Parts: structure tokens; C-alpha cells; sequence
RNA sequence: CCAAAACCAGCCUCUACUGAGCAAGAACGAGGUCAUGGUUUUGGCGGAAAUGGGGUGCCCCCACCCGUCUUGAAACACGGACCAAG
RNA sequence: AGUAGCUGGUUCACAUCGAAGUUUCCCUCAGGAUAGCUGGUGCUUGAAAAAGUAUUGUGCGGUAAAGCUUUAAAUGUGCAACUUGCCAAAGCAAGGUAUUAAGGCACCAAGUGGGCCUUCUUCGGUAAGCGGAGCAGGCGAUGCGGAAUGAACCGCUUAGGGAUAUGUGGCGUCAAAACUUAUGGGCUCACGAACAAUGGAUGACGCUCAAGCCCAAUUAGUGCCCAUUAUUCCUUUGGUAAGGGCGAGAAAGUGUAGCCCUUCCGAUGUAGAUGUGGCGUGGAGGUAAGGACGAAGCUGAUGGCGUGAGCCUCAGAUGGACCAGCCUCUAGUGCAGAUCU
């Protein structure tokens, strides 16, 4: 009885999980298309256009744990940048603009692209379950995770770590913060700042490419 | 080697430039009800009263109203702990909190990017 | 390779055995222990930790304290609703003080034979936790109680005394020996 | 297949004689073995804990069991595929005769029949 | 020798405990004498009323 | 190589507020290695210059700008740069190249080299391209003539890598490596 | 027992916009791999073989005498020839 | 067996955590006590009184700069999110109907109380590898990778291993990598490559269209190498972690040869604390067993087991009569170091 009402949720979770992804795969390709009119329209009008900030930048610790002064350390653990290549996705409020003012020697970030949001989510993605670090594998194990009919989809996580979200906190804080791999290629040096010719510090959508490289 | 009751006070007590004098009226018309909170700013004017110096500054909750003094508990760190200090205080030394005024405010209350079509444009460079 | 200051520190220190070597405690736990796992009651959980804890921190009960706060309880039960079971994780000792008590239906540990007496003789049962877990398998109408701890004389000389707040008592086996002039003592009261 | 199959021995046994080659774990703030320079004899640690399902397991594959008398082969009569007895050192041969034609007879292992 | 060194460090080990909760020692005891006595006044006629309230319900509770 | 520096122009204004409600736009041409740095010059001079800063301002293109062409031609950069050793020399040297990307790149290596002078001590102030005649400078005046030839004089030519060799015979082009 | 090949899984590697460029997205195809999992196959070896251990030598590589007090020990600081019993 | 705040020594393993060289006091300054730091034990309950962080709001400040002893930073810093007095009186007063993260409390107790370096800020000193402070980080107590070398520099911090990828540093040889790459720019002829006397030091050689310097690059106008690091895999151990389960096995279990399986996170470490169905010794209460077909002891390219202390087996062409196991009890109980006997 049971046993198979567990089956008409799991059928019922994909039959979401498409209708959700289908929209999430819509409200992409139309952002993005109304994002090129305007500015496509400015150029027609003589006219720039301002593009809207990120809202969510994919801060990744890029320096190694060792001589980290209090005020660095404590706001490093605030970010659950804990170890080294470390990731997490951390939305641009001035607060927290000035949380990673405070420690971007420690590490490199930027905008994810939508891109670098899937890659994460799907191949780093791992779910804080009863304190366990658990792989991504189920819609099952999300929804179990996120008792919110919100979120769902593994395309529910992607689209709140990216469009800014309105669980934009009730998504990111219920992943273990990402373990990525050293970038394949390596950095360039993890002193200077990215315009320096270095690594650390924002570097804006640069950062889908050294990102892509860890994955 | 020589630390009394105000060590290092002759900048922290001083009255600010054109602004001597003893506190006015205004001053003497507050009124502590306890559990306010308060500033325990030391006017050197007044000298019955006057807050260590550490307390210089804090802001604390009064716990006490006595007839010419106000009572407040202002929270010292004194190592891996903060002690939860009593001092007592002329209430001139006492200048009223704001720090809940935002706060109060509140529930006073509770009761992107686009085209931007600007022509002037100078060339920005050296 | 990882930041972990202030992990250690949130460690917790718990009993996950007991160090009795009673037999029948451990029959007991090995009862709660099951009965807490295979239960959603949190009263099984109690009993089963509590059933985990020293001899100091299962301080017993006086029937008198029972007696008290039973009816103390049991006094606005809407009429029809039999009394709470009063378990407890402890010993349950007699009071002189209290006479007379109520037909009270007290499960614990053990019992003073003053107290099983007395316990009987206002007709109450003195039952166990075996068939507490066999009339309450769950914590149903329970009323989980412990004994005092606080009026035990040896945290009477936690802290210091010589330190202003503080009412600690000092350790003497002479009772004169530092006694003092009025004048020479710490201050009693002090404000935290 | 064993984490390490060199025993950890005692650092400096080998200069002197009187010293057994049993491990004694290194002191003194200047013992470059427990200072664990990378040239340095190593110190056993949990790490080198066997795995867990093949530990205990004689290349035979059985776990030894030690036996004493004719007696004890049948605490190995329904378990003679996981363990095997071994007979004490100090059984006599004249004993001995009598567990190994028996030891035999059950399908038990032995390790020194 | 007189250094500070690795005092905020060690003082920080187990943080700066912070300070106690209002709602906690919140002894008067010193508190000017006038109001502080007139509060016992007040205080154990809340008393005498939160028992007397209490005789109250049960009696309401013999019903 | 390509150049080394790519050529943006970055626009931006200092974000509209009641104190300036309609605030002056601003273009800036760069040459960065990539936008982020290009980004990152524009508000340097925001600040060193408008007195707005990168927290109060908002680009409002990063684009790069296309090439001329391709034909060999002759720039004049002007570029001033920073050291303890001179504070601030106004220079401007002249170039041969196809770009103003590659002129300006030239002129970063060329600046180094002849002043230890890093990327952010400089800063372009123009790149015309320029005629023939208007280079005063007689250097890369020489490669003006129409009729110019000369000698590749002295070669060192390397194999293909492919084809590279440890040993050869001597008189012989066969491998022993 | 040693090998080798295969299969499956895993795993890994190897358009869009813009004005030719990007800050840009996948696809097809192929490879690698068991110090990855499961599926055998096929050969080689079989008084000896085989894996493991042990011993001795070498090779390449790594490697400052320990105990000690000390901020700091390889110290040109102290104690230290060997072993047994204590 | 005088006393020694001093010197020297203080004997098994493993696992779990892990300091301090500072505060006050002391005829105290080579020592105590005290508090902090640390361990153990808990207790209490589970965004309680969470925060070495911001934002916002509200205070505080008088240092740099300025200025000619005054205005004033930045870094900081606090805080916040009916009955009974007074009044003339019943109205006032008082008590009553952003991110992250398990919070607090108690007890007992150790070591420590010579610190050192460095960062930045300073003070003293002519200067110092100098005395003194502030801040933070380190070494101490810690390797590993790198700087040829170095306690504290750089990177990274550490269970046993493999793949992958990196960090600092490199890629002519030494030396892994540009089999001396560039289809890059300049510069350079004589030296050149972070922190006066034994002959000789870019580390050595050597290099000179560099193998030097500045710059940029990555196959070219169409990269590679090396970590105790990261990621991943296997294994171990710990978790007072999360779950499921109850041919041979399936034990309701802290801990063993772990009841079984699953997943997750952690693992360094001096002083020190603690754990251990942890090791081992002489003896005792028990149990069980062994021995003249050879006990103990001893010998051992005797292997086997265990992370380990160690146990076991084999063989003695050793011995000659005692004795291992297991649970409980006990102690004159474990030794390379005492100028030890
Ligand atoms: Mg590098
Ligand atoms: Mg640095
Ligand atoms: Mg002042
Ligand atoms: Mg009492
Ligand atoms: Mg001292
Ligand atoms: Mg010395
Ligand atoms: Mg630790
Ligand atoms: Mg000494
Ligand atoms: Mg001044
Ligand atoms: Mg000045
Ligand atoms: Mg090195
Ligand atoms: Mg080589
Ligand atoms: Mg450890
Ligand atoms: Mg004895
Ligand atoms: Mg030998
Ligand atoms: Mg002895």
C-alpha cells in the first residue's frame, strides 16, 4: 500500500520536476532574450543600458587555512569557507559586499553563469541531511531535504542559487558548502589581487572560467 | 606606575571647544524611568557623580533611580567574560539612548538596471 | 586543512552507558534502550537516559515530595481521569514529616522500606519499571519526577567563601576554627 | 592485503643490542622520529588498522583458534571453515596424535597438525 | 615582563562569555531604599491574591 | 604574439541620486588584458579624476572595440607612467604596428623594459594612428619607403618541433638524438 | 597462480551573443582507465609451481647521534663503550 | 633516608582531546598561590543567554593628517534591532491579574606562570642577532612542500595508501618539467639572476640572439613539473555522529575477533588530561586445561596474527619438571640513559 504510494510520489515528483525545469528552462531563455532587446534597443536608441547588478556572487576560498587573522578567519567561517578551494554561492548584499571586502585575498569570486550554477549544483552539489554531507542524487533527496514545495527540483536549487532566489538562503545554507578541485591549470597567484595579474578578489564573470576549471 | 581613579583623562574629559559649562535645563528635565537605556557620556562640569571612564561612553540600562542619581548597568569585558557592572552615576552624566530609536520606529511602522538615456557624456580621459 | 576552531569546544560529554554494574540496571536499560528506539514517546527517552546517569544525578525522592506535587497535579484532572503513575529515575524515601499520604502509584528503582510501607499502606502500588513498561509503554499518564539536588551538602560548598557574593561553605572539620568577626568578613551580598 | 607488512620497530634498535626491537613510542622534544621528519622510521598509528573483514585472517584464510585437547576440535565442528585450530605449543605429541586423527575425522583445520 | 600577547587570543578560547540576561540577577538590594520597600508592598499583595487566585480555580474546578 | 592587451572602452557614470540626478556618463578608453582590469582602470580614473568611486558609480558597457583593420601602420602613444625614479613622465614615443591594441602592448613591453615600469604605474593617454611624415621620431621612420628591403640576416632557424634534433651527422640532416 | 582481451556500469580526459570577437553554450565522436564496480572469456605456470614472509647485496631515492634543560640542539652545551640483573 | 624553591633520573602501547610562558599576590625575581589557557566529568535543554563578521540606527574617541597647543580621519568602540511610592489630587511610576551557528551552567584537575620570532605600530638606545611595549600571526608544540642551506620566511598545515589537480617554487645539467617552448617585446658586454686577510661560491656547473634583466605569453596574429595541500577512491580509527536491521552469520549491543550493514564528518601535536573486554609481569580466589610422547627457561632468515605494546605457532641435532588460557583479586609489576647500582 505503501509501497507503492511511494511510487506515485516519485512518479508525481518528476511530472513536477519537468513542469518545474520546463519553466526554469523558459524563464531563462525569455530573461535573457528580453535582456538583449534593451540592450539592443539602447544601441539602436544611441542609448547604453544600465544591465541589472549580480545578485549572487560564487565566492570561492583560495587560500589555504594556515596565518588567518581573527576578523578574516571569523568571517571566512561565517561563509563556510573553511578549507581551501572551498565554494559557496553568497548573494551581494552591501553586508555582505563588505563581509567579502574583508577577506578577498582569502578568495576569488564573481557571477556564476547559469552554467556554472548547474555544473556545481549537479557534479559538487551535496545536501546538509541530518548533519550528513550528502551527494545530490534524488529530486527524493531535496525535497526531503527542503520541506518546501518551493523547492524541489534539483532545477528548484539552481534557479534560487541564480536568480537571487527568495530562498536564496533557505537553498545555499542547506548545502555543505562545495568541496571543489584545485583549478585544472592552476591559478596564477593566490597573493595578487585578479587585476594585478593575481587570483584573489572579485573578478566578476571571469570567475565561470576559473570555476569551470575546479568543477 | 600610577594609575588612579582618572589616569589618561585629559582629553576624555574635556569639554568640546565653545561648549563648556555646567548641563541646562534640558538636561536637568530628563527622566530615567529603570530599564531605560542610557549613554553614560561624563560631563566634566558636573564632578559629583562622574563615571570611572571606562564607563565614558557605554550605554547600559538604568536599574535604579535615586533622587539625584540613575543607576545603570553597563556590561564590562573583563576577559573571557563580561562582568555586568552596576555604576551608580549624577543623572547630568547620564544622556538618554537613541539606540532603540530606529527599533521603535519599526514597530511603529508595523503599526534592477534599465536603459539609460543620458546625452551628456564627456570622454573620461588623462 | 580546515578551520575547525570552536568544534572541539561544542563537544558534548554524555553517558552512553552505564557504569553501574547492577544487573538489573542493565536489564533496564537494556528495556529502555529498546523501548526509547522502538517508541516515538519521549518518555521512554527519558527514562532511558536518566536510567544512564550516576548515582549522584539519580538523586532520590521523598514520597512526601510525591505526595506533593501528585496532587498537586493530579488535583485539577477533570473528574474520571485516574491519577498520573509517578516514576522516578531514583530512589524513593520515606518522610516522616508527611504522615499521611495518598493512595499514590509510584514506579521506581528502588524503594526505602519505610517507603513501600507507606506507599501500601495508603493502598497505592509500589510497581516497577517492568510493568511500568507493561501498563506505560509509553510515558501514558506519567508523571516523571526527580529527587532534589540542590539542598545536597556538597554543592553547598561549591565556589569560594572569602570571594564577596558568595555564601559557599568552607571546608572544616572544625566548626570554630574559621569562624569570624563581624567586621572581617566578606561582604554577603554582591550583584552578579 | 596489508597496510604495512614491516614491523614498527623501536627507533634506534639496531645500534643497540640490548634494546628489543618492540616498539616504544619516541620522546624528547628532539626524536626526529616523533618530530616525524620524512627520513625517520615511522610511528604506528590507527591508520595502519587492517582492514576490518580480513583482519585476524591467516593466509589460509581461516582465524587461528587455539586447541588444547581432543575436546575443544568440536568448538570448531560447525565453524571449521572459519576457524582453525591451532594446537598448543605444549600439547604432547603423544596428545597430539589423538586431536590430528581426530581433527581429522571432523573436517576442522589445523595449522600444525 | 609585562607583555599582552596572547591574552585575546586565550581570552577568546571559550569567547568572551557574554554578559548575564536582564531577567536574570536582577537584584534590587541597594536600589533606593522608598521605592524598593514600597515594591515589597506591592509584591506580597501580589502574592496574597495569587494564592487567593489559585483557591479560586480550584473551587471553580469543583464543577 | 596576438597583443597583449586588449582594447576596451569602458562607459559609466556615477550612480543617479538626489544629489546629482542626472549624473555625466562617461567613456574611457583602455587597454586591459581583459574587462575585469579594463573595469577596474576605469574607475581608477573615476576616483583619481571624477572623485566618484567604483561602490557609488556603475559601468554601463565593458565592451572592447574592433580593430581598424589589419594593414601595417605607425602610432603615436601617448603615455604617461609613474616612478620613484621619475613621478611622471608625459612620453610620447611612437610605434609600428597593425593595432591600437598592438601599438599600445608595444608600448607597455617597450616602457617596461626601459623604465621597470609596471602595467598599473602607466597609463595611456592616446593612441592616434598616424601618417608617414608626422613620426618625428627616426626610428621607425626607416620603415617608411615604399621601396624598402632588407636581409633576414643570420638566422638561427629552428625546426618544426615535430621535427626537432638532440644529434645530427654533421654534414647531414639525419637524426641520432 | 600469472597474465591478456573483451562487456556493462562508473569515471575521466578529448548555440548564443556581440562587432571577425566574447564575459559564450552544448552536441557528435573517440580515448583512457579496475589502486573502481560488477560480467566471465582466453592463454601461461602447475616432484614442483605459485603468492606471501624472512635473509643478504645492490640500485635509485630519503635521511644531522640520541637523552636533556632551553626561545632555540646536529651543535664547538650537558649525559652517552658493551651487555645482563636491579 | 637531615634538608634542598636547585641538578639529574622517573620503565608498556594505542586512541581521544591538548596548553602556557600572562593577571593579582608572595623577603616574591630559578618558587608558590591566584586567575586564564587545558583535560575529564557532567548537568541542562535544544537557534534558551550563539557570534574575534557585517548592515542599519544610535552613542564614544582626539591618534595620523591638518593647523598654528586647536578642526579631524581610517582602523576602532558601546548599544539596539488590583495592590502600594510620586503629584494638590485620580494621571506618571511600580508589581500584578546579513551570514553563520546547538544555548547556558557546574564540578574536579593538570600543565603552565624563562618564551621567541615576525607583521605592522611605536618607545628607549649612537647602533646591534639590542632593552621595552601595542596588534596579529607564528615557532615553542609541527611536520610536509618550497626559498641550495635556515626554529619561527613562502605554500600548506599533517590517519595508512592510490589517481587527479594544484599551492609556494620552478622547467639547460645537476633535477621532475620549455628533449634549451614562443611562429613574443625591449634592454644588456661585465657584470646579471623576496624575506682584507685558510681556496670558493647566482647552490654547482655553466649561461651571453642567456640558462641575465623588465614585460607578456602557452603552442601563437589560427604549455609542463613537484606537496602530508585540494578533489576522488580504498582502508583504518574516532564521533558522548546519522540511519536501517536483528556455504555461514544474524548477539537489543559503550568497549572484544567490534551483532550486522549504510552514510557522513574528524584525524598532527610538547607539557598535560582522559579512554582502552588495551599489552605485559610476580602473586592470590575461581574456572578450564596442559606436561617425561618433554613444563618453565633459553635459541631462532619459525613463520603467522595484532596499528601497537605484544601474542601464537614451528624448530632446537635446547632443557629437564613444572605450567599457559580465561574472569576476579593483588603488587616490591614493564627501563638505553640517573658522572645510576
Ligand atoms: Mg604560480
Ligand atoms: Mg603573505
Ligand atoms: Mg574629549
Ligand atoms: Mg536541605
Ligand atoms: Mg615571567
Ligand atoms: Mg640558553
Ligand atoms: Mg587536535
Ligand atoms: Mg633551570
Ligand atoms: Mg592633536
Ligand atoms: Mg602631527
Ligand atoms: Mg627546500
Ligand atoms: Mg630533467
Ligand atoms: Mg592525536
Ligand atoms: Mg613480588
Ligand atoms: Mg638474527
Ligand atoms: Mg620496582
Amino acid at each position: 500500500k505503501a509501497i507503492a504510494a511511494n511510487k506515485a510520489a516519485r512518479v508525481a515528483l518528476k511530472k513536477a520536476a519537468y513542469a518545474r525545469g520546463l519553466r526554469y528552462s523558459r524563464e531563462y531563455r525569455s530573461a535573457e532574450k528580453k535582456l538583449v532587446h534593451l540592450r539592443r534597443q539602447a544601441k539602436s536608441c544611441g542609448n547604453y543600458y544600465l544591465e541589472a547588478k549580480p545578485k549572487v556572487a560564487v565566492v570561492t576560498r583560495i587560500r589555504g587555512i594556515a596565518k588567518v587573522a581573527p576578523k578574516q578567519r571569523k568571517i571566512l567561517q561565517l561563509l563556510r569557507l573553511r578549507q581551501i578551494f572551498n565554494t559557496v554561492f553568497v548573494r551581494l548584499n552591501k553586508p555582505m559586499e563588505n563581509m567579502l571586502r574583508a577577506v578577498e585575498p582569502y578568495i576569488a569570486y564573481g557571477y556564476p553563469s547559469l552554467r556554472t550554477v548547474r555544473m556545481m549544483v549537479y557534479k559538487r552539489g551535496h545536501l546538509k541531511i541530518n548533519g550528513q554531507r550528502v551527494k545530490i542524487v534524488n529530486n527524493q533527496m531535496i525535497e526531503s531535504k527542503y520541506n518546501n514545495e518551493n523547492i524541489v527540483c534539483a532545477e528548484d536549487i539552481v534557479n534560487q542559487i541564480y536568480t537571487g532566489g527568495k530562498h536564496f538562503r533557505e537553498v545555499t545554507n542547506g548545502l555543505w558548502p562545495f568541496k571543489l578541485s584545485p583549478p585544472a591549470g592552476g591559478m596564477r597567484q593566490k597573493r595578487r589581487h585578479f587585476v594585478e595579474g593575481g587570483d584573489y578578489g572579485n573578478r566578476d564573470a571571469l570567475i565561470n572560467r576559473f570555476l569551470a576549471r575546479m568543477i | 606606575h600610577s594609575h588612579g581613579y582618572k589616569c589618561g583623562t585629559r582629553h576624555l574629559f574635556a569639554k568640546k571647544f565653545r561648549k563648556h559649562g555646567v548641563p541646562s535645563v534640558s538636561t536637568i528635565l530628563t527622566n530615567f524611568k529603570v530599564g531605560d537605556y542610557v549613554d553614560v557620556v561624563a560631563d566634566s562640569a558636573v564632578r559629583a557623580g562622574m563615571p570611572h571612564k571606562y564607563y565614558h561612553g557605554r550605554t547600559g540600562i538604568v536599574w535604579n533611580v535615586t533622587p539625584r542619581g540613575v543607576g545603570v548597568i553597563v556590561n564590562k569585558p573583563v576577559r573571557n567574560r563580561t562582568v555586568r557592572k552596576r555604576i551608580c552615576v549624577r543623572f547630568e552624566h547620564v544622556r538618554k539612548s537613541r539606540c532603540q530609536e530606529a527599533f521603535k520606529q519599526k514597530q511603529k511602522d508595523f503599526l534592477n538596471g534599465g536603459i539609460v538615456r543620458a546625452k551628456r557624456v564627456e570622454v573620461l580621459a588623462r | 586543512g580546515v578551520d575547525l576552531t570552536g568544534v572541539q569546544k561544542k563537544k558534548r560529554v554524555v553517558r552512553h552507558h552505564t557504569y553501574s554494574t547492577n544487573p538489573y540496571i542493565k536489564l533496564l536499560i537494556k528495556l529502555y534502550k529498546f523501548l526509547a528506539q522502538r517508541t516515538n514517546s519521549a518518555f521512554n527517552k527519558l527514562v532511558h537516559q536518566r536510567l544512564l546517569k550516576s548515582r549522584s544525578n539519580r538523586a532520590p525522592i521523598s514520597l512526601s515530595r510525591i505526595a506533593v506535587c501528585m496532587k498537586r497535579k493530579s488535583v485539577w484532572l477533570e473528574k474520571g481521569k485516574k491519577a498520573p503513575i509517578a516514576v522516578i529515575v531514583g530512589d524513593v524515601l520515606d518522610d516522616v514529616r508527611m504522615a499521611r499520604i495518598p493512595a499514590l502509584r509510584v514506579c521506581a528503582l528502588r524503594f526505602s522500606k519505610s517507603a513501600r510501607e507507606r506507599i501500601t499502606g495508603a493502598g497505592g502500588e509500589c510497581l516497577t519499571f517492568d510493568q511500568l513498561a507493561m501498563v506505560a509503554p509509553t510515558g501514558k499518564n506519567t508523571f516523571l519526577l526527580r529527587g532534589r539536588k540542590s539542598g545536597r551538602e556538597s554543592v553547598k560548598h561549591f565556589g569560594a567563601a572569602g570571594v564577596p557574593g558568595s555564601h559557599a561553605k568552607p571546608f572544616t572539620s572544625n566548626r570554630g576554627k574559621e569562624r569570624q568577626r563581624s567586621s572581617a568578613r566578606r561582604r554577603a551580598f554582591r550583584h552578579k | 592485503v596489508k597496510k604495512r607488512t614491516k614491523r614498527f620497530t623501536r627507533h634506534k634498535c639496531e645500534l643497540f643490542p640490548q634494546l628489543s626491537s618492540s616498539w616504544r613510542k619516541p620522546r624528547g622534544e628532539d626524536s626526529p622520529v616523533r618530530r616525524r621528519y620524512k627520513g625517520q622510521k615511522a610511528m604506528p598509528n590507527k591508520g595502519y588498522g587492517s582492514d576490518r573483514k580480513t583482519k585476524y585472517i591467516t593466509p589460509s584464510g581461516f582465524k587461528n583458534f587455539p586447541i588444547h585437547n581432543v575436546q575443544d576440535l568440536y568448538m570448531l565442528l560447525m565453524q571449521n571453515r572459519k576457524y582453525a585450530g591451532v594446537i598448543s605449543h605444549t600439547v604432547g605429541a603423544k596428545s597430539r596424535k589423538a586431536i590430528v586423527r581426530k581433527a581429522h575425522e571432523l573436517d576442522v583445520r589445523l595449522i600444525n597438525g | 615582563n609585562h607583555t599582552n600577547h596572547n591574552q585575546s587570543r586565550k581570552n577568546h578560547r571559550n569567547g568572551i562569555k557574554r554578559a548575564l540576561p536582564m531577567y536574570l540577577h536582577n537584584s534590587k538590594r541597594g536600589s533606593w531604599l522608598p521605592a524598593l520597600i514600597n515594591a515589597r508592598r506591592v509584591r506580597k499583595n501580589n502574592q496574597k491574591a495569587a494564592v487567593k487566585a489559585r483557591r479560586e480555580r480550584l473551587a471553580a474546578h469543583k464543577a | 604574439v596576438k597583443p597583449h592587451l586588449r582594447h576596451y572602452c569602458v562607459v559609466g557614470r556615477e550612480t543617479p541620486s538626489e544629489k546629482n540626478p542626472a549624473p555625466t556618463v562617461y567613456k574611457f578608453e583602455v587597454f586591459a588584458p581583459n574587462f575585469v582590469v579594463a573595469k577596474s582602470r576605469f574607475w581608477r580614473m573615476m576616483r583619481e579624476k571624477n572623485k566618484v568611486k567604483s561602490t557609488h558609480g556603475d559601468v554601463l558597457s565593458c565592451k572592447v572595440v574592433k580593430d581598424r583593420k589589419l594593414a601595417a601602420r605607425n602610432y603615436s602613444v601617448d603615455i604617461a607612467y609613474y616612478s620613484q625614479r621619475c613621478g611622471y613622465t608625459h612620453m610620447v614615443k611612437e610605434f609600428r604596428d597593425v593595432s591600437k591594441a598592438g601599438a599600445v602592448s608595444q608600448a607597455y613591453h617597450d616602457l617596461a623594459s626601459r623604465h621597470r615600469a609596471r602595467y598599473h604605474n602607466i597609463e595611456v593617454l592616446g593612441v592616434k594612428s598616424i601618417p608617414n611624415h608626422q613620426v618625428k621620431r627616426l626610428s621607425i621612420s626607416e620603415y617608411h619607403a615604399s621601396n624598402l628591403s632588407f636581409p633576414l640576416l643570420h638566422r638561427r632557424v629552428k625546426a618544426p618541433r615535430k621535427d626537432r634534433v638532440v644529434f645530427v651527422k654533421k654534414n647531414t640532416k639525419r637524426a641520432v638524438v
